[PDB]
């Protein structure tokens, strides 16, 4: 029923900074995790999943080789921290979870989002 | 991966019309679909699910055709309240891609 | 509160899949049911397994989306779920008749046809040596044949192979099981 | 790279008992295991051993008749359990890293310390 | 099978002596043939590789030949921490066996 992310303001190329995602309202060590990037002009674009606890696979080249993810179930946290960042990854953040109806699998409740600029 | 494209359709409308909105995949995805309408500065809704079933809470408006991986999204009535621009994207299979995004205006 | 026991599931060589969980850490040992869906292709329904779990040849979809999912009946509210790529966690069986022929007086040949699959794997070779302490390794493509360009004749080798399910349909990490060590004598 | 294994007591001959030891440290799959005796009077003496994979037991001149080595790998472990006895069993039981009995790899060995056991 | 008889197991020297010692098999083998060192009282250790090399860890001062048949062992520059038994083992051929074992004195 909440999703509040939270990261770092500043960083300048080579840098690096936290990212995290707090969640409230569900049995968190089940359903699945997305994290998600919005530039600011060119729209949405999904980086990652997490499957539970198990597994996660991120993007196949904006994410591929320099961010990486994890969760906590005890605490309810999901969070990655970036690093190597660019002067093209100055963007909005999303954390949203994955609902299961039927044999669909489905976004729901977005996060709010945390901005990402690099100067 | 399966780079989704999407008509522009960038065309205003009124205070009541009926518009298609088609979104075209590159490959055939049997029903598995999702439109977002993203408000200014916001999170997506998740209007609509499975390429013809509605969410919960949603308005009946919205409905989904599926006439042959030429998914479309019709809305009838249209209302002052309804202005924003709309993804749809396919969870067929990972990497999850969405689309341009049409602009609809006023 | 307290998370799932968890389950890891491998497709041994496109024959049955088996999904293993671990049901002692968890308090009043108990067998929970496990369920799976075919998200990719079109007319699918949710099916229970009922084989403790266990799934035939006739129910299994490779190149595609599977999803598992493990339930329990006393909180059906709280349950598992993963998504899986089916092709990045083949693991076949080790493979058989490992046959070995020696072509020259100072190089070998290493052979061994896997049970189903040939066009989707990538092989791993360890060969030691007399009071060697370390083992030596090698990788090979998608065709099945390793070379060793260097061999000894008073020195005895011991080869034992593990194929994996990569990079040309797949990207399976895990290794194959070793198979029956080939003693060179 | 320590190997300890578990047991004890006394039995009348024709009685059996279970020797386990197990390898911490180690890679086990990669070497194999063995065992070596020694009664008080004479130097060691060998008993049987395998291939890591549970494939080529040995056997001893002795002993043959009456058990020999079994491994579990993914428990990680090795077992040896004596049935019927004789008066001139009375040893100490260690069983040592390396070994070997099928070609290649003759990797040496390293010792791993041992417990007594005794029968009339 | 194979039988090993490490002799003489009875030895006369002092600190600082040049004698080597012999080990023998009853069925020949090529270079699989290592030694070990057995202070009273404790564990043996590996003292000679394979053939004729030397483990890592252990002072250069032991040294080793002949392997084959009669392998043979020395040590010069006695210190007081080297007399013990030596139990020449092989690996060849299954069932492995030991040496009957040599004592050295000290005066
Ligand atoms: C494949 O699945 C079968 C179905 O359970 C497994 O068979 C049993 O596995 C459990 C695990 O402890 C035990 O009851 C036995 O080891 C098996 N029962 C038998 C063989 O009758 C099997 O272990 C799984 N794995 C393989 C490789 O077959």
């Amino acid at each position: 029923v909440q999703l509040v992310e939270s990261g770092g303001g500043l960083v300048q190329p080579g840098g690096s900074l936290r990212l995290s995602c707090a969640a409230s309202g569900f049995i968190f060590s089940s359903y699945e995790m997305h994290w998600v990037r919005q530039a600011p002009g060119k729209g949405l674009e999904w980086i990652s999943y997490i499957s539970s606890s198990g597994t996660t696979i991120y993007y196949a080249d904006s994410v591929k080789g320099r961010f990486t993810i994890s969760r906590d179930n005890a605490k309810n946290s999901l969070y990655l921290h970036m690093n190597s960042l660019r002067a093209e990854d100055t963007a909005v953040y999303y954390c949203t979870r994955a609902r299961i109806t039927g044999t669909f699998d489905v976004f729901d409740i977005w996060g709010q989002g945390t901005m990402v600029t690099v100067s | 991966d399966i780079q989704m494209t999407q008509s522009p359709s960038s065309l205003s409308a009124s205070v009541g019309d009926r518009v298609t909105i088609t979104c075209r995949a590159s490959q055939s995805i049997s029903s598995y679909l999702n439109w977002y309408q993203q408000k200014p500065g916001k999170a997506p809704k998740l209007l609509i699910f499975a390429a013809s079933n509605l969410q919960s809470g949603v308005p009946s408006r919205f409905s989904g055709s599926r006439s042959g991986t030429d998914f479309t999204l019709t809305i009838s009535s249209l209302q002052p309240e309804d202005f924003a621009t709309y993804y749809c994207q396919q969870n067929y299979n990972i990497p999850y891609t969405f689309g341009q995004g049409t602009k609809l205006e006023i | 509160t307290l998370p799932l026991p968890e389950v890891q599931c491998f497709v041994f060589n496109v024959e049955y899949m088996n999904c293993t969980w671990n049901s002692s850490s968890e308090p009043q040992p108990t067998n929970l049911t496990l369920h799976y869906w075919y998200k990719n292709s079109d007319n699918d329904k949710v099916q229970k397994c009922s084989h403790y779990c266990q799934l035939q040849k006739k129910e299994i979809h490779l190149y595609q989306t599977f999803v598992v999912q493990l339930q329990d009946p006393r909180e059906p509210r709280r349950q598992a779920t993963q998504m899986l790529k089916l092709q990045n966690l083949v693991i076949p069986w080790a493979p058989e008749n490992l046959t070995l022929h020696k072509l020259s007086e100072s190089q070998l040949e290493l052979n061994w046809n896997n049970r189903f699959l040939n066009h989707c794997l990538e092989h791993l070779v360890q060969y030691r040596t007399d009071w060697d302490h370390s083992w030596t390794e090698q990788s090979v493509d998608y065709r099945h044949k390793f070379s060793l360009p260097s061999v000894d004749g008073q020195k005895r080798y011991t080869f034992r192979v593990r194929s994996r399910f990569n990079p040309l349909c797949g990207s399976a990490q895990h290794w194959s099981e070793w198979s029956h060590p080939i003693h060179w004598g």
